DNA sequence: GTCGCGCGCCTTAAACC
DNA sequence: GTTTAAGGCGCGCG
């Protein structure tokens, strides 16, 4: 995956498109290689 | 992870190198209904751990 | 059926340039989405309605 | 609005066990998902009714 | 502001017992 | 006459 990569580096709400952004966020929480924290905002990080 | 996904990941491993299997025999040799053997594939699928190829039924292997 | 022409009758009523969504396609309509989905999902079996992948997916002849 | 008193009225009335999945309550009342689980999930977060969990989930 | 949503899924017909 | 179907579906989304 090209743009999963690129939000990775970085390291929760990200200045290029946002609805196709969380789509690869819960992705990669549900895939693994990040955390998701409830609470509004959702935070994020590697685990 | 899961004793389930556990469980799936043993029987495709074990099938060799390649080798794919549907839900419906899953089903059969793990003794689990369809929905829970699909629910984890599609699961696994969208961590990486697993490969689709789709058809009637999909096909899957280890990616 | 009543709905699949009025499916067609809109899809084909704004020009060859574009597909619609689903969505819209219900508002306009005032038909709900579950009804609307089954109709272009069972229409895109046969050859007229076309379908072109997405989130959401859309749907031009 | 009416339905969703009426779904309001279908869990305590019909209180047999505890909770029904939405597919039942649309069986019943011979409507779609969408109207009621809008109703069950609004319904959920200012308080009366709880989302016991499960695919799909039910409530009480 | 949480939103990830793609969803059609049987008021089921084709298909394997 | 059960089981399949992409059938996995959880969906509520404004």
């Amino acid at each position: 995956s090209h743009m999963e990569q690129r939000i990775l580096k970085f390291l929760g709400k990200l200045g290029t498109p946002k609805k196709e952004i969380n789509r690869v966020l819960y992705s990669l929480a549900k895939k693994g290689k990040l955390q998701k924290e409830a609470g509004t905002p959702p935070l994020w990080k590697i685990a | 992870g899961s004793h389930m996904e556990q469980r799936i990941l043993k029987f495709l491993e074990e099938l060799g190198e390649g080798k794919a299997t549907t839900a419906h025999d899953l089903s059969g040799k793990l003794g689990t209904p369809k929905k829970e053997i699909n629910r984890v594939l599609y699961s696994l699928a969208k961590k990486g751990k697993l490969q689709k190829e789709a058809g009637t039924p999909p096909l899957w292997k280890i990616a």
